């Protein structure tokens, strides 16, 4: 459920899985920190 | 006069030989840098190119100074004047 | 005769000068023509410069006097690719309003590409029909033009002369010389910054002096030594021999398509240096 | 007389030579450097140009030395004079 207002609660199916011009340094390589950063923001959706 | 020319001639393989060697070890170096930022920051490619080309002058600066006193060695001769 | 001597025939250029009596005549042997100091002309390296250049500002004026600004016919299309592909070139480099840059770099690309592309044309043809059109049988006689270090080295002394211009033009004499004895290293120290002129202009001299000289030896050396590899190759069908006269077709065409590559890339770095050294003389780089 | 001459074209050729073949690898490892900062820190690009050029002089000034010498034993001879 969605918080609209405090008299309304929406029930609602949401999607999960199938989601400046300068770079990071990326210490350690940038593809073990994407396969580490999209797990933490999957849960974090989760939990809100 | 047999050894001062035939002297020279091993002078001139050494001042266009050696400077060869240094400017494609050099640009194979720099260049390598180019391909690699052209690829990091495709938008940046023309501001990395005017970059290059400024660095390039500073590579190749000692080098063509040598191939211009081989030359200079090669069609004139300051030693031979000197017996 | 010798595979020496045809080697030896190939390398003279037609050289016009003042004979031991007469500023009127043409050198017959190579020291002849070595004795016509300074004050002498190769008539071949000036026929075929002049001559190559007016057929080309001719066909780009045939595409030019009657533009339709409309839908193109065969020649305008060409040469309307030519000069958007080089005023793209120039706009990704320079950021200022000069108007010689943009003509200049395409006058400068089209002319060494015609100057250079005469060297696929077989190396004999050329040398012999102006011998059979003069009757002489010993006649000099050199085609490409950009494989003799006095027109490759006018064109580039012509572009230093222009980097001098603009610089001072832009930056003023004061800014000339500032640029050559106070950058890169400046001191508010008056017994430092004149410590540090004789440092500054070692730097600064030495790079700009390279400029014209790499310009002009880069195009020869790869011209000069791409003529040599034709004429070496020509000695192994002088053999009369069957067995060689195939290897070296084999090796002529090799050469000829690996050539055409760099008859293209010599004329686009050249205008390329053409853009960026006359685009740095406009703005303080440091 | 012919043998300190021939030696001495030969020394020129080394001085020069080696100090090419030094600049140009030289170069291109200090430039390929300042391409590759360029291309992460574009803002940075002015400010690394600078110190860029603060080390081209440290980089060229015993080569700089070295072609002062060689021109000097081509025009002039401390050599020959000492036979
Ligand atoms: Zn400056």
């Amino acid at each position: 459920n969605k918080f609209v207002n405090t008299m309304t609660q929406k029930p609602t199916v949401e999607q999960l899985i199938p989601l400046h011009h300068w770079d990071y340094l990326y210490e350690p390589d940038a593809k073990s920190l994407l396969d580490g950063l999209l797990v933490r923001y999957v849960e974090s959706q989760v939990y809100q | 006069m047999e050894t001062v020319v035939g002297l020279t001639a091993i002078a001139v393989a050494l001042l266009i030989g050696l400077g060869a060697l240094g400017t494609a070890i050099g640009f194979g170096l720099l260049g390598g840098k180019f391909l690699e930022g052209a690829a990091r920051q495709p938008e940046m490619v023309p501001m990395l190119q005017v970059k290059m080309f400024i660095v390039a002058g500073l590579l190749d600066a000692v080098t063509m100074i040598g191939v211009g006193i081989a030359l200079f060695f090669t069609f004139a001769n300051p030693f031979v004047g000197q017996i | 005769e010798t595979a020496s001597g045809y080697i030896q025939h190939h390398l003279q250029n037609l050289t016009f000068g003042r004979l031991p009596n007469g500023d009127w005549g043409f050198a017959h042997t190579a020291e002849q023509a070595k004795e016509m100091g300074f004050w002498a002309f190769h008539v071949d390296t000036l026929g075929w410069s002049v001559l190559l250049g007016v057929v080309f500002l001719f066909i780009f004026r045939l595409a030019a006097k009657k533009a339709t600004s409309g839908q193109p016919g065969g020649l305008q299309n060409f040469v309307e690719v030519m000069v958007e592909f080089v005023d793209t070139s120039v706009k990704d480099t320079f950021h200022g309003r000069n108007p010689l840059i943009a003509p200049l770099a395409l006058t400068v690309f089209v002319w060494i590409f015609l100057l250079n592309l005469i060297d696929l044309v077989p190396v004999d043809y050329l040398p012999m029909l102006a011998a059979k059109i003069t009757g002489d049988e010993h006649l000099f006689f050199r085609a490409v033009a950009t494989t003799d270090p006095n027109a490759t080295l006018g064109l580039s002394i012509s572009v230093f002369a222009l980097i001098v211009f603009y610089s001072i033009k832009v930056k003023g004499i004061g800014g000339f010389l500032g640029e050559l004895t106070l950058h890169p290293f400046s001191s508010k120290n008056i017994v430092v910054q004149i410590l540090l002129i004789p440092v500054n202009f070692l730097l600064e001299f030495v790079t700009l002096i390279a400029k014209p000289v790499s310009l002009a030896l880069r195009l020869f050396g790869n011209m000069y030594a791409g003529e040599l590899i034709f004429i070496l190759i020509a000695v192994m069908f002088g053999s009369g021999m069957f067995l060689l006269s195939a290897l070296g077709v084999a090796l002529n065409w090799a050469w000829a398509v690996f050539h055409i590559l760099i008859i293209t890339l010599q004329a686009f770095i050249f205008m390329m240096l053409t853009i960026v050294y006359l685009s740095m003389a406009h703005e303080d780089n440091h």
